[PDB]
């Protein structure tokens, strides 16, 4: 009589964990509202948090109710799953319980939903009738938002402005708007996403609203291309906070935008990190099936800590963590889960990469190169079990593939490579601003998107900026000092030396003049210590997934 | 793949039965070092084969094989490459090589080059030969009386980092298996207390001792005196001492001094005796500066060869000239010892004396003893005359003021 129980007790955590998702997330217009973004960097992490809550709820649960069998509770479960508007996650849901309650063990397709087995509008559109004068006014007012506004007219002034250079004024009259009803939150941002209905062909449309100071809320820009929705809703930017009561209704209609972007890419975005995850494997498993190919040890230069690997044709990465590291880094293997885990929780601003914990993670002996097996045998033994034909691989991370920035550099000329570096400097910029200190600036850990922007991705040496000691070298106390080979003076740990980054940063005599005319202050401690004293006075730099040309007061 | 060129006529220095084969046409690998590297490495090959020229006729010549490490390393092989894997194996197998400066880093975070290399080729000695070169300047009035050679044990000793922080637990969790566990009762304070480890073996510490008095052999050195502090840690700076002196006695058939420890080591080459002896740390540092001449070939451990050396460096006024070697099992590394000086690098202005000196070390370690005594003729007679570079003519009264390549040629002129 279990048998329905278990199975009825899952699906009831299910329930519970997503509604209180959808409350957690239904307080992020008054977290934007009020400009708590300390609550706001606090919700991400708990929402996050929160999925792991119930599902080891439930496991305790089944385990005081049972203190073939899973065939009968998986088709009890199966059997509840028509006329039940979100059984994908349920399913997922279930998948995470077995997990636990067998350690990741024997996961196959009939003991658990490995594979798939199987209202009430989200927008409304918006016609010119009256121009789009008035047209804009009435989207604006229909907005929940209870701050004012400093000229609304000044911001419709502004988005006509765009969609008059972007197209026609014949193609205008003829195109219309259907933007969702909620706002997708994030930072001290509110987005709001719809489309544009044009003669030749539907577009994004994409509108972040932002806060003054202690005041109103301003449309900083307008986007339109399909290539720049790509970067608002990139990998490697924060989730969006955004209300949805059917997520798969939404991942279709967002999927219309955003047209390059994977089901696990696009549930990702929206906050369904854990269903991300299982359409993550089914993608991982359909590539596989499509092709014959060996796992390979991944291009550009080895790592001294983690040991990665990819498939020739595939767009990501597996980082394992070696059992040993190189002589020089002097850290524990549970500090290196430490870092990731920190980058998981934290604000990513597009420049840090998300990735995807895996456990016993299973692959086929004749799918691994013969130099990848003997170095995942040779420098990763403790982590992998044989189990015949296949081996278990304990713990892994995945992450999208870009290509490495010390590889990208050298197949890069003039223009483009003056692009490269701006993206670097920027890049550490932001994340200097974001309370991040990157450890191996080196450009072996940074890599290149589709787009070409820059992503941090070595996690071995990173550490919050408030936690470190920016100096200046001191001047020679005499002659000698010039020519020794060691420092005269005391060094701590947590001091860093801005000054010696041009050693690794400027050794080629082309990027070096890059940096000396784009980013000088990289390598003064005085810029890293105004940076610093801001996070500490509490101050968030805002940042804006798109080009700061794009912005309308420029 | 590679892009070091093998030179069509050089050979390779061969290690057959624990002994030195060189060639008379040997390839010698040489990294060019960072910074101020690209000034002194030049004035080191042009001196170094002028060497070799006068001294054999011409019967002999260094084919020269650049291999890459920082810096250029990167414009070469590509971005983020430091040390290629095949620098390691080229150093492995050519036997001897001679670097400039690496780039040594500040900051705790970063990788070092140098030590990538001693570590990674296993060199676990680190040699140190001190004199002084007639018309340095000196804060000591007889410079000339010092002529020695620091045999320093690098891999061990409490240089090995052995560590834990105060409060740590790991550090409670020490301190508690020694006080109640071992019963240690000498902690005065055991509360917020680091803990350093102090490890020395029989081992590692024959290896150093083995390799000093084969060296005085080699170069007709008089004595070998073994360094400690015997007298308050008996167990690991005694035990060396003690080690050391049961080596000369097993394996070079040392004869005892009138009862005492001291012993008689006869030279297989020559018959001349070489001196066994022992002494203090504490005294030691005293009695260099009383009396230097006793002196000439020490082995001691990490933290008082380095002490030592730092020392005798400035009573002979060649802190800026200091040559280096580190030594493993299979392959030797000669080293400038300063630093890469960004400041001044291509100006062409710096003292070569380092690198040279060591490539002296280098000629020596080869068994080309001759070559190598034309250059310490050449250091001696350029600064007697006091044609010197900045760093010495500013400090000499009545000097010339040379460029790097133009001292280079002053040695030259004074073979
Ligand atoms: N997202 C990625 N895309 C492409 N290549 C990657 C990616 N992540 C890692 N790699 C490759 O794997 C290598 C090692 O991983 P990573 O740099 O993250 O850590 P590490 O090498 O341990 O750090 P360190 O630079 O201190 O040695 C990288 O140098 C790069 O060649
Ligand atoms: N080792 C694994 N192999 C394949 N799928 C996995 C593995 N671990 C977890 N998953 C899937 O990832 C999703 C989330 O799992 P979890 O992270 O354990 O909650 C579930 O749908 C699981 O089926
Ligand atoms: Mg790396």
């Amino acid at each position: 009589g279990l048998e329905l129980l278990i199975a009825q007790t899952i699906l009831q955590g299910f329930d519970a964990q997503y509604g209180r998702f959808l409350e957690v997330t239904s307080g992020a217009q008054q977290r934007f509202e009020q400009a708590d973004w300390h609550a706001v960097q606090q919700a991400m992490k708990n929402r996050i948090h929160l999925y792991d809550h119930h599902v080891g709820l439930v496991v305790e649960q089944l385990r005081c109710i049972t203190n073939e069998f899973l065939l009968r509770v998986k088709e009890h479960y199966t059997r509840l799953l028509p006329d039940y508007p979100r059984f994908e996650i349920a399913e997922s849901f279930f998948n995470s319980v077995y997990c636990r309650l067998f350690d990741h063990r024997s996961l196959t397709p009939e003991r658990l939903f490995i594979f798939s087995s199987q209202p009430r509008p989200l927008a409304k559109d918006f016609h010119p009738d009256h121009g789009w004068e008035s047209l804009l006014m009435r989207v604006i007012s229909d907005l929940p938002l209870r701050l004012h506004w400093q000229n609304k007219s000044r911001d419709i002034h502004y988005i006509i402005r765009h969609l008059t250079e972007t197209l026609g004024p014949e193609n205008l009259s003829k195109s219309h708007l259907q933007v969702a009803n909620e706002l997708f939150y994030r930072n001290k941002a509110a987005w709001l996403v719809g489309k544009l209905i044009t003669p030749s062909g539907t577009l994004p449309f994409l509108l972040p609203i932002h806060q003054t100071d202690d005041g109103e809320l301003f449309i900083d820009t307008c986007l339109t291309t399909t290539a720049e929705a790509s970067i608002v809703f990139g990998f490697a930017r924060s989730y969006f906070m955004v209300y949805a009561p059917l997520p798969a209704a939404l991942v279709e209609w967002l999927r219309e935008i955003l047209p390059g972007k994977t089901t696990a890419e696009l549930y990702m975005a929206i906050g369904c990190q854990k269903h991300a995850k299982t359409e993550s494997y089914r993608e991982y498993l359909v590539y596989l099936q499509g092709c014959n190919e060996q796992f390979i040890e991944a291009p550009g230069i080895r790592g001294m800590v983690m040991l990665v690997f990819t498939l020739p044709g595939f767009d990501r990465v597996f980082k394992v963590i070696k059992d040993k590291f190189a002589p020089q880094k002097e850290m524990s293997a549970a500090h290196v889960r430490a870092c990731y885990q920190l980058v998981k929780e934290h604000d990513r601003v597009g420049r840090m990469a998300d990735t995807q914990e895996f456990e016993n993670f299973v692959l086929e002996k004749r799918h691994i190169s013969p130099a990848l097996m003997e170095l995942l045998l040779q420098e990763a033994a403790e982590k992998i079990t044989d189990l015949g034909e296949q081996i278990v691989i304990r713990h892994l991370y995945i992450e999208r593939r870009m290509v490495p920035l010390n590889i990208w550099l050298e197949q890069v000329e003039g223009q483009q490579l003056r692009d490269a570096i701006e993206e670097y400097g920027n890049a550490i910029r932001q994340l200097a601003a974001a309370n991040i200190f990157p450890g191996d600036m080196l450009f072996k850990n940074f890599g290149v998107t589709r787009h070409g922007r820059v992503v941090f991705y070595d996690y071995d040496e990173i550490c919050y900026m408030t936690e470190v000691n920016f100096r200046d070298i001191p001047p020679p106390r005499y002659p000698e000092d010039e020519l020794a080979s060691e420092p005269w003076y005391s060094v701590s740990p947590g001091d860093v030396f801005p000054e010696e980054f041009r050693h690794w940063l400027c050794a080629d005599p082309r990027i070096g003049p890059l940096f000396e005319e784009m980013h000088a202050d990289l390598f003064r401690a005085d810029y890293w210590r105004a940076l610093q004293n801001r996070i500490r006075e509490g101050h968030v730099e805002d940042v804006y997934a798109y080009r700061r040309r794009q912005r309308f007061s420029v | 793949e590679s892009k070091v060129v093998v030179p069509a006529q050089g050979k390779k220095i061969t290690l057959q039965n624990g002994k030195l084969n060189v060639p008379e046409n040997p390839i010698i690998p040489y990294i060019e070092g960072d910074g101020i590297g690209v000034d002194v490495t030049p004035a080191m090959l042009k001196v170094v084969d002028a060497a070799v020229e006068k001294a054999y006729k011409g019967e002999r010549k260094i084919s020269w094989m650049e291999i890459y490490t920082g810096e250029k390393s990167t414009q070469v092989y590509g971005q983020d490459v430091w040390l290629p894997a095949e620098t390691l194996d080229l150093i492995r197998e050519y036997r001897v090589a001679i670097k400039g400066p690496l780039t040594t880093p500040v900051g705790g975070g970063i990788r070092s080059l140098n030590v990538a290399l001693r570590q990674e080729l296993d060199l676990y000695i680190c040699l140190r030969p001190v004199r002084y070169y007639q018309g340095t300047p000196s804060p000591v009035k007889h410079p000339e009386l010092t002529d020695m050679v620091i045999f320093r044990e690098n891999s061990e000793d409490i240089y090995a980092g052995i560590e834990w922080k105060a409060d740590s637990a790991d550090a409670e969790k020490v301190i508690k298996f020694l006080r109640e566990e071992m019963g240690v009762k000498k902690i005065r304070f055991p509360e917020h207390c680091g803990i350093g480890i102090k490890p020395c073996s029989e081992e590692g510490t024959k290896r150093l001792v083995r390799a000093a008095i084969e060296y005085a052999i080699a170069n007709d050195r008089d004595s070998v005196t073994l360094v400690h502090k015997g007298n308050i840690m008996k167990f690991t700076e005694g035990a060396f001492k003690d080690w050391g002196y049961q080596l000369a006695r097993e394996e070079f058939g040392g004869e005892l001094i009138d009862g005492g420890p001291w012993l008689k080591v006869k030279n297989p080459n020559t018959g001349k005796e070489i001196v066994i002896k022992d002494v203090i740390a504490d005294a030691f540092l005293q009695q260099i500066l009383l009396r230097p001449a006793e002196y000439d070939v020490i082995a001691c451990m990490n933290l008082n060869g380095d002490y030592i050396s730092d020392a005798l460096a400035a009573q002979v006024g060649g802190i800026g000239i200091a040559p280096g070697a580190n030594i493993g099992d299979e392959c030797a590394l000669f080293e400038a010892t300063h630093g890469t000086a960004p400041k001044y690098a291509g100006q062409d202005k710096v003292n070569p004396g380092s690198i040279i000196l060591s490539a002296e070390m280098m000629l020596r370690h080869m068994g080309w003893t001759e070559a190598a005594d034309l250059i310490v003729k050449g250091m001696e007679g350029a600064i007697n005359a006091k044609t010197v570079t900045y760093d010495f003519e500013r400090l000499m009264d009545g000097a010339k003021l040379l460029k790097c390549s133009e001292f280079g040629d002053a040695i030259i002129e004074n073979m």
